[PDB]
């Protein structure tokens, strides 16, 4: 109903920007002490 | 009547950091020794501060 969302700028930053009717899927890296190291290729789901 | 040679980007400034102007206003009355020093150091590439 009269839901309402309130955003965090310190847990999370500037929020990305993404466009109507366009086919997207999320990039996410794997770190380790602070060092990008590789691109993460396994399988993932997201969620609300 | 003075300035420098860079702004806060193109140094790294990732948040509002702390400069002598805001320093100065912050403390009102005691002597200019005590205003900003390294007991009162924040870091600016913070992002959380
Ligand atoms: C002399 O003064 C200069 C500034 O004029 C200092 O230079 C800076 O020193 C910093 C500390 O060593 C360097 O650290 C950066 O800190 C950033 C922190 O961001 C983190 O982000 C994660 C989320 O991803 C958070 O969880 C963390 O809490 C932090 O918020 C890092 O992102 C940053 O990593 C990279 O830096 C390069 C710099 O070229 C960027 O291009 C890149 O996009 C990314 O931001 C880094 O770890 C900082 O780099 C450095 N800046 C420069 C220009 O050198 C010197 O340290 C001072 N001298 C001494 C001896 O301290
Ligand atoms: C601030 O001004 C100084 C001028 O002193 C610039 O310093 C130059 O930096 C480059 C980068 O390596 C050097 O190759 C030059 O030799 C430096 N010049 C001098 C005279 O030392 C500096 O680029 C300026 N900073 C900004 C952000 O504009």
């Amino acid at each position: 109903d009269d839901l309402i969302v309130f955003y965090e700028y310190k847990d999370l930053g500037c929020p990305r920007l993404v466009y109507y009717d366009k086919p997207w899927k999320p990039v996410v890296e794997l770190w380790k002490n602070g060092i990008v190291e590789e691109i993460m290729n396994a399988e993932y789901v997201i969620s609300e | 009547d003075y300035t420098f040679n860079s702004t806060m980007e193109q140094n790294g400034c990732i948040n509002e950091a702390q400069t002598w102007d805001s320093m100065i206003e912050e403390n009102p009355d005691i002597p200019l020794d005590d205003v900003w020093g390294p007991q009162n150091y924040r870091p600016c590439f913070s992002y959380a501060i």
